[PDB]
């Protein structure tokens, strides 16, 4: 090439084989030789042709600063510089360019840091960092539906910039992040802050020689079955492990790794009109003892795109001067570098990672997913992210159980519901109370015509025990929640589970305090006379009936216990749930009716205090009566009291609330009849 | 008459222009020595300079303008921190020597990796051997830290962590950021911690705190601690790059904190250069708040080179490819020491050389002092002027206090006052009966066995005394000696009584369908509930415990949540052991009632006690069947279960004995 400049390039890289990155120094070149040769037997860029120009680095920083002042001052114009691989370096060289106006490019910063223009311009890359694996691992979730997360990252730059772009990119898109952490050196403080929330998701962002001690404290904690899936960079080097080997070999299997991918899947004509299995076969052709690279496509492609990205920036109006003013440019052009970077901002063309371009910088890219299948590593995925798709193939991919591992929990709501038997046990007692009630029934009306039929107008006390099965069949209404209920007109019996209490109470208490009033009232229509009475004491009854259900008198009002419950040996959790009623204002509308009924004893007691002097003998028994008044009244009492002290455990609030109820009826009105038998008998 | 030049790189924006008067002052140190001639007979020290901005592009291109452009040089003097990080390492492919006198990264003390450069600003290290003082003095123990990702600090950090792990602090968080640094607060404020360590420059610190106003993290338990090596006004200054206006950050920086270092001597002494930091300064506001404190280590600097070359001595003689010129010098300044004007100017490792510090806090509107401090001794001189909103330092953490669930002592007096009533009542019949002791209406009932009764009810009478009260300012050591006083005192008053009518009862069956026979059968049956009892009583005695509920949401103080827990005597097997118990007692009743059953209309006129008798039996026995199963389940809720508990014992003597004797009484008439 006699007629033009050889075209500038800077190459900067490991050299030597005496650093393991040596490796790499070397082990991509022969590749980016031969798309110079590739363009040599097309020659793009007549009238002009290219070269190179190759130093030593070395990554200690020292030698190759040095040796890019050497390049300079020792050489020709150069343009454009290649390469920089060793973080340290870069992260210097970028943003020293300002002042020169250049443009760089490479193809090993995964340093992400080097995102910011406003910091670090003019510089360009291939190679997607660490920050675009995000949107992946977004889409990921999405496609498993997982919506909750434990970040975890250790704490330097190149990590935690990571997590800094993260919490950054979830902005309205409805997942959370609850519990987050980090560490140094030593993890274990850690993840057992974690495990106290059980979460089952794990992010981890951090080096390598770590994961030793992250997994050691892990068995020791015993995160790992189904309900923990984990995700890692796949960076690594490949058989990284070399506290416990089988125990590590046993927990982690089944994690993922991710990172990003070296080469496309597909055989589609490319720029050049070649494939990867070309490419690859060019490779191992081109090398024949040399350790093998990852990083190398990406750099053929780099170099295609500095072919067409000058073609494009000499595509230019003054043409005419600037094809000389390539060669006496002085390192200083300012427009020259706007003018280069203007350009590659819209670049955009094909190569073996499929397409590539750029945003504010940064490639868009290709992706690995792998996972750990039983001592070794394996492709799982894939995920094309310029179209913001996946791709994801069955037969591959592994859970130790088979199901999407949710992120939650067992969370159950198990309506609580008192005493499975306590429906049927002491309700039967009631059924045999009661059917000693139809027994007195009976063997009260055979009669009806005899010398004690006199002593007291039966039909009274018939009316009183009507009133006591009214009252003593009640009890099965708080019989009613838990089975046998989900119809949410539980305010409906209420109502009726109080009006039938106070009916039967209120009449047949009533009954014979008004028989023994006659008595003395007579002796100190006449059954018509009580029918007055009781349609009276109506107006008591239903008045205070309907002011308290003024509005609507019962609100079923769901309340939550503290959701603390795990009993039941399946790893879930039952917030425990239960119910109650009021006027939806306060506990007022119950000490009237209880004094209202008080005064209805007292009142019934003024006939107490006659027959203290009446000389009672001669017909009747207020004696019978007044032991059962204190008792019940004590009772009754209590009752009130203890249930709303203890509207809590229902267990006991049925059975209380029908121990002083059965009391009461039976042993106050069943051993006071008696008496009435043992006359006949 | 020679001389050689110098290249030196300085501050104009950025992390640190401070400087801008450092140039004009060693421009004044440097006019100082060629005046002399104790300093070089030849040789008069030039200068070169250029502005970095503490940008290391724009410092690389100068550097580049100086070496391979410049004249020949042999040293350099920077600034700011991560320029020198870069140009140590840039060395060595030159041989140079280097001396930096502001930065503090103090990483760079590794002599070997960094084996050219030498340092007068100390590594900044001595910052962090203060810092634990504060967190061993008002109680602090848990932390978060932020930083900007520097090599500068990040160190520093993996120092301060062992530095208190030497005393066991712990730490629980860390972030980090390069220039967004939005989103790691807003982490920090879901993790909610009170405390904050800060290490970062101020063209970020505006933007930060500028945030931070956007999610409310200040005044009572939002502590920072900063850098003190600031400007004095730096946030009150107009930023172009946010939303945020003034007065917020001077409201919500308040109560803020910083620490920073002296540099000159603070005695009065006459220097070596004939000087003193009076005229020093002087000459300063002279050649020209911000920039200033940090200055005089040039004039220390300097004057420890040409002291260097009055000890070597060619020297336009030179080359970067030479290494000996280096070596001597570097042997040179590994030699070099003497006292100036910041002090005993002395270069190692430990960076060292000064001991003094300075604390500084900020009380609404400028900065302002409390102390200082030297570590040699861990010698801390204070001076009591420091403030918080509230008074006193707050705890990175809400603690929790365990208080008592008090009984309402409020409505003790009240039962008390019936207990009094009662116990009037009581000795009232006792000393009546037994004072009227001889009748026929009176004689022949056996009253002395009724006094007893009433005795036995005055002492369960007194049982509310002791048991009424622990969760008040009663006791508070001494339990047991009262806690046990319910048992012993309860049978003893209670079962007595209770079976001395019993006695009674007993004749209506066993004789009608004496009084020694009697009486001992009385002592078999008390002794036989008390031998019963001390089996389990002497043997198995009980002992003051504490139980406690659930966590609450107090929100009736500053910031604090609240752990009740509750107390009551009880051993291990109190499930069926104490109510099974109850109801052997309680037979006696159901039988004595059976013994009612019986004897209605049955007077047989020997004893005139029946009637009532029986009816206050059967008062107490309900009493008792209803009392027992209701204090034992009702224990949880402590508040209440003595409000039914005394008041049935109450209500019983005040409707128990009452009916007694009146009739009695009225029986004179
Ligand atoms: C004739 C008289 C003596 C009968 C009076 C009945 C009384 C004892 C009843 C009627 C209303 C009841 C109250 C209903 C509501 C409450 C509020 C609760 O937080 C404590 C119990 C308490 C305070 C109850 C105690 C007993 C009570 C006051
Ligand atoms: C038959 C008689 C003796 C029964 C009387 C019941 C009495 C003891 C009840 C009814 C109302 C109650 C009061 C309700 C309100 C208060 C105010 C509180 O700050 C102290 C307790 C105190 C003062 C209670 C003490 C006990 C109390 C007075
Ligand atoms: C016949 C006698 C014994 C029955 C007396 C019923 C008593 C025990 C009832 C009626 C009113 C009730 C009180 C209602 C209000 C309060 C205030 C609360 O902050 C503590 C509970 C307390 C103090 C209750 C305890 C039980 C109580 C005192
Ligand atoms: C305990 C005692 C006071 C002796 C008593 C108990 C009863 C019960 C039926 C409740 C067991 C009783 C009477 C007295 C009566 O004489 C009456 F007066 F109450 F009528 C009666 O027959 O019933």
């Amino acid at each position: 090439p006699p007629s033009s400049p050889p075209l500038s390039i800077m190459g900067l890289m490991p050299l030597t084989k005496e650093v393991a990155k040596g490796s790499i120094g070397r082990g991509v070149l022969p590749a980016v030789e031969l798309a110079i040769e590739q363009i040599r037997n097309e020659s793009l860029l007549r009238p002009y042709f290219l070269d190179l120009r190759l130093y030593d680095t070395e990554c200690d920083n020292a030698k190759g600063l040095k040796a890019f002042y050497d390049a300079i001052k020792y050489g020709p114009n150069h343009l454009m510089v290649f390469g920089g691989v060793c973080p340290s370096v870069t992260s210097i060289i970028a943003e020293s360019l300002q002042g020169w106006n250049l443009v760089q490019l490479s193809f090993a910063a995964t340093t992400p840091v080097l995102a910011d223009k406003k910091k670090y311009p003019y510089f360009f890359r291939t190679v997607p960092s660490d920050n675009a694996v995000n949107p992946a691992i977004l889409k990921l979730l999405k496609h498993y539906q997982w919506k909750r997360v434990g970040t975890l990252t250790q704490d330097v730059q190149r990590f935690s910039e990571v997590r800094n772009d993260l919490t950054g990119v979830l902005y309205g898109e409805d997942i959370e992040i609850s519990d987050t952490e980090s560490f140094s050196n030593d993890p274990c403080t850690s993840v057992k802050k974690l495990k106290g929330n059980d979460v089952r998701i794990i992010l981890g962002q951090f080096d390598q020689n770590m994961a030793a001690k992250v997994f050691c404290c892990a068995y020791e904690e015993n995160m790992y079955g189904s309900k923990y899936q984990w995700i890692i960079p796949g960076w690594y080097e490949p058989s990284w492990w070399e506290c416990l080997r089988k125990n590590l070999l046993a927990a982690m299997e089944g994690y993922i790794g991710v990172d990003f991918e070296p080469l496309s899947s597909k055989q589609i004509k490319t720029i050049s009109g070649k494939t990867p299995q070309q490419y690859e076969r060019e490779y191992n052709n081109k090398r024949s003892g040399v350790g093998p690279s990852k990083f190398h496509g990406y750099a053929y492609d780099g170099i295609w795109v500095i072919a067409k990205t000058l073609q494009r920036a000499m595509e230019t109006l003054h043409a005419s001067s600037r094809h000389q003013r390539i060669q006496d440019f002085n390192y200083t052009d300012h427009t020259l570098g706007r003018i280069i970077l203007n350009a590659m901002n819209e670049t955009n063309f094909f190569g073996v990672t499929g397409q590539v371009v750029f945003r504010n910088g940064e490639r868009m890219g290709t992706i690995k997913f792998t996972q750990f299948q039983d001592s070794r590593e394996v492709k799982v995925g894939e995920y094309n992210a310029v179209a913001d798709t996946l791709e994801i193939i069955n037969d591959t991919i592994r859970f130790q159980g088979s199901e999407p591992p949710k992120d939650k929990t067992i969370i159950l709501e198990q309506l609580r519901k008192i005493s499975l038997p306590l429906y049927s046990i002491l309700s039967a007692l009631t059924i045999l109370g009661m059917i000693m009630a139809s027994a007195f029934l009976f063997f009260n009306i055979k009669n009806r015509n005899q010398k004690l039929i006199k002593m007291s107008s039966p039909y009274m006390n018939n009316l009183i025990i009507l009133g006591g099965m009214l009252s003593y069949a009640s009890i099965f209404l708080f019989g009613l929640d838990g089975s046998f209920v989900s119809e949410k007109t539980f305010e409906t019996l209420c109502t009726v589970r109080t009006w039938i209490l106070t009916v039967g109470y209120t009449t047949a208490f009533g009954a014979m305090f008004a028989k023994t009033w006659r008595v003395h009232a007579i002796f100190k229509i006449k059954d018509q006379k009580l029918l007055v009475i009781v349609g009276g004491m109506l107006l008591i009854d239903l008045c205070i009936l309907i002011c308290w259900q003024a509005v609507d008198p019962l609100r079923r009002t769901v309340e939550k216990y503290s959701m603390e419950p795990d009993p039941a040996g399946r790893d879930i959790s039952i917030r425990p749930l239960l119910e109650h009623c009021e006027n939806t204002h306060m506990t007022i509308w119950l000490g009237i009716v209880y004094a209202y009924k008080g005064l209805l004893m007292l009142f019934g007691c003024f006939l107490a205090w006659e027959t203290r002097n009446v000389s009672i003998p001669a017909l009747n028994d207020s004696k019978y009566i007044g032991m059962s008044v204190y008792n019940v009244g004590i009772m009754c009492i209590i009752g009130a009291a203890v249930s709303f002290l203890t509207r809590d455990q229902p267990n006991v609030q049925f059975c209380i609330v029908a121990l002083v109820i059965i009391f009461c009826s039976t042993i106050t009105l069943c051993l006071v009849f008696v008496p009435k038998l043992i006359t006949l008998r | 008459r020679r001389a050689v030049y110098i290249g030196a790189l300085f501050p104009m924006s950025g992390g640190w222009p401070g400087g801008q008067a450092c140039q004009p002052a060693v421009e004044m140190a440097l006019e100082d020595v060629n005046s002399r001639r104790d300093i070089l007979p030849d040789y008069e020290l030039k200068l070169i300079h250029h502005d970095s901005k503490c940008d290391p592009g724009q410092a690389t291109k100068y550097l580049y303008e100086l070496l391979y452009n410049d004249p020949i040089k042999i040293i350099l003097m920077p600034g700011c921190s991560s320029v020198s990080t870069l140009v140590a390492e840039a060395a060595r492919m030159w041989n140079l020597i280097v001396l930096s006198y502001g930065s503090s990264s103090p990483a760079l003390s590794n002599r070997q990796r960094f084996p050219t450069f030498f340092r007068t600003h100390p590594s900044a290290t001595l910052h962090n051997p203060t810092r634990v003082k504060l967190f061993e003095k008002w109680g602090w123990k848990k932390i978060a830290t932020i930083q900007q990702t520097t090599e500068v600090f990040t160190s520093t950090l993996d120092d301060l962590e062992e530095r208190v792990k030497e005393a066991g602090i712990e730490i629980t968080f860390r972030q980090s950021f390069f220039s967004d640094p939005a989103v790691p607060v807003k982490n920090l404020k879901r993790q909610d911690a009170r405390i904050i360590v800060g290490l970062f420059y101020e063209t970020e610190a505006r933007k930060v705190f500028c945030e931070v106003y956007k999610e409310r993290l200040f005044g009572k338990k939002y502590v920072w601690f900063l850098i003190g090596w600031y400007a004095d006004n730096w946030f009150k200054i107009y930023d172009p790059s946010i939303n945020c206006t003034v007065d917020e950050m001077t409201e919500a920086v308040e109560g803020h904190i910083t620490t920073e270092i002296v540099m000159l001597n603070p005695a009065n002494t006459r220097s070596i250069s004939n000087m003193t930091s009076q005229e020093f300064v002087e000459k300063l506001t002279k050649r020209l708040t911000g920039g200033f404190q940090e200055a005089p280590l040039a004039y220390d600097a300097i004057w420890a080179l040409a002291l260097a070359l009055n000890k070597t001595s060619r020297l336009e003689d030179f080359n970067y490819n030479n290494q000996t010129i280096t070596d001597q010098i570097y042997r040179a300044m590994n030699s070099s020491s003497f006292e100036g004007v910041s002090g005993h100017v002395v270069f190692d490792a430990s960076g060292s050389r000064m001991a003094w510090t300075l604390i500084e806090q900020l009380q609404g509107g400028s900065y302002k002092k409390i102390g200082y401090y030297d570590s040699t001794k861990d010698d801390l001189s204070w001076s009591k002027t420091d403030k918080w909103i509230g008074g006193s330092p707050p705890a990175d953490q809400t603690l929790v206090i365990k208080t008592f669930r008090f009984l309402s002592q409020k409505l003790f007096i009240s039962v008390s006052v019936l207990s009094s009533l009662g116990i009037v009542l009581a000795v009232v019949c006792l000393s009546f009966n037994i004072y009227n002791s001889h009748v026929r209406y009176i004689q022949n009932s056996q009253p002395n066995l009724n006094n007893l009764t009433a005795v036995g009810c005055s002492l369960a009478l007194a049982a509310v005394f002791p048991l009424g009260l622990d969760g008040y300012h009663i006791g508070r050591n001494q339990f047991p000696f009262v806690c046990q006083a319910r048992l012993w005192l309860l049978g003893l008053g209670f079962s007595l009584g209770y079976g001395s009518m019993f006695t009674k009862i007993w004749w209506v069956h066993t004789v009608f369908t004496e009084p020694w026979k009697l009486y001992a059968t009385v002592g078999l049956l008390v002794g036989m509930d008390v031998l019963t009892l001390a089996i389990w009583q002497i043997v198995d005695p009980l002992h003051r415990t504490i139980e406690t509920f659930a966590k609450e949401e107090p929100k009736e103080d500053i910031d604090v949540s609240i752990l009740p827990q509750l107390e009551h005597c009880s051993s291990r097997k109190m499930n069926t052991w104490l109510g099974i118990f109850y109801g052997y007692k309680g037979l006696l009743l159901l039988l004595g009632i059976f013994l009612a059953y019986e004897t209605k209309s049955v007077s047989t006129e020997k004893i005139n006690d029946h009637r009532a008798v029986g009816m206050a039996i059967y008062n107490v026995a309900v009493l008792c069947l209803i009392t027992a199963p209701v204090t034992m389940i009702l224990s949880s809720q402590q508040d209440a279960a003595f409000a039914f508990a005394s008041l049935a014992i109450v209500f019983s003597s005040y409707i128990t004995l009452v009916v007694l004797f009146v009739p009695k009484m009225r029986r004179l008439i």
